[PDB]
């Protein structure tokens, strides 16, 4: 499938499919295909790919936590080279956000 | 090999804490400074293998309150998470 990498797009399958757009793979598989995030070669080894999949844990606690409740992370609007500042956040009971500040500050978008 | 050095006796704030961090780990431009971005730097950016050194961290803990250990448990994790790290902790 086409690409689906913007937050609308990401949020929009998210809730509606209850999975990730095919083109976020984890950071495990990255690496198991030959990523090194150093040297930003993700697009090389994986293309069409972004990093996204893996458990969050909301280290600052900015995102509303709950008994039963885990959030995971996306990276949004990359394409290739080095990693950008953008990330959305999914729990497991739905609830979207995201970042464009690297993790400082949340906008709840769903 | 990345080799990261922290003289404890010269943090004197939380903020002092993650600048020297972005410095030492060569840390994007506009890296957060918070937990959250300290844990995506290490698993999506640094570069390996990692030794951290951390000197005086006893006297890093009193002026950032429970930043030095929270900073410290990241770097555990990642570590755990099964990032190549070495902490030596002085």
């Amino acid at each position: 499938a086409q690409v689906i990498n913007t937050f609308d797009g990401v949020a929009d399958y998210l809730q509606t499919y209850h999975k990730l757009p095919d083109n976020y793979i984890t950071k495990s598989e990255a690496q198991a295909l030959g990523w090194v995030a150093s040297k930003g070669n993700l697009a090389d080894v994986a293309p069409g790919k972004s990093i996204g999949g893996d458990i969050f844990s909301n280290r600052e606690g900015k995102l509303p936590g709950k008994s039963g409740r885990t959030w995971r992370e996306a990276d949004i609007n990359y394409t290739s080279g080095f990693r950008n500042s953008d990330r959305i956040l999914y729990s497991s009971d739905w609830l979207i956000y995201k970042t464009t500040d690297a993790y400082q500050t949340f906008t709840k978008i769903r | 090999m990345k080799k990261a050095v922290i003289n404890g006796e010269q943090i004197r704030s939380i903020s002092d804490l993650h600048q020297t961090l972005k410095k030492e780990l060569a840390l994007p431009e506009f890296y957060g400074e918070n937990l959250d971005a300290l844990w995506d730097c290490l698993t999506g950016w640094v570069e390996y293998p990692l030794v951290l050194e951390w000197r005086q961290f006893e006297q890093s803990k009193q002026l950032t309150e429970n930043g030095a250990e929270s900073v410290l448990q990241v770097f555990r994790e990642a570590k755990a998470e099964g990032c190549d790290i070495t902490i030596i902790l002085s």
